């Protein structure tokens, strides 16, 4: 399922040792169906697969 | 019969007194802190706002 309107925010982030971060996506896919969800960068660890 | 007015009644910032034991109630001058501390059993995830 394509998304489109890939619209991202976080309400609040805190770079503590664990999840400290939980950012809040907004989109429109296109249908139902998983979706690959990655962190490119190093720097932030997305704990979902 | 010439005691007159009472502690009671000469009480500055609205305090006031009572016996047994005698002490001063309710003048509230001041601020007073709290440090109350909470889990996260009260917050709730904003996506469940």
């Amino acid at each position: 399922p394509s998304l489109t309107d890939m619209s991202c925010e976080v309400p609040a982030c805190t770079h503590s040792s664990d999840f400290g971060g939980v950012a809040i996506i907004k989109y429109a896919a296109s249908k139902k169906g998983k979706c690959a969800v990655h962190s490119m960068t190093n720097a932030v660890t997305i704990r979902e697969a | 019969k010439e005691r007159g007015a009472s502690l009671q009644h000469t009480a500055p910032f609205g305090c006031q007194i009572a016996t047994n034991p005698v002490r001063a109630m309710n003048c509230a001058v001041g601020n007073m802190p709290i440090s109350i501390d909470i889990p996260d059993a009260a917050f709730t995830r904003v996506v469940d706002a």
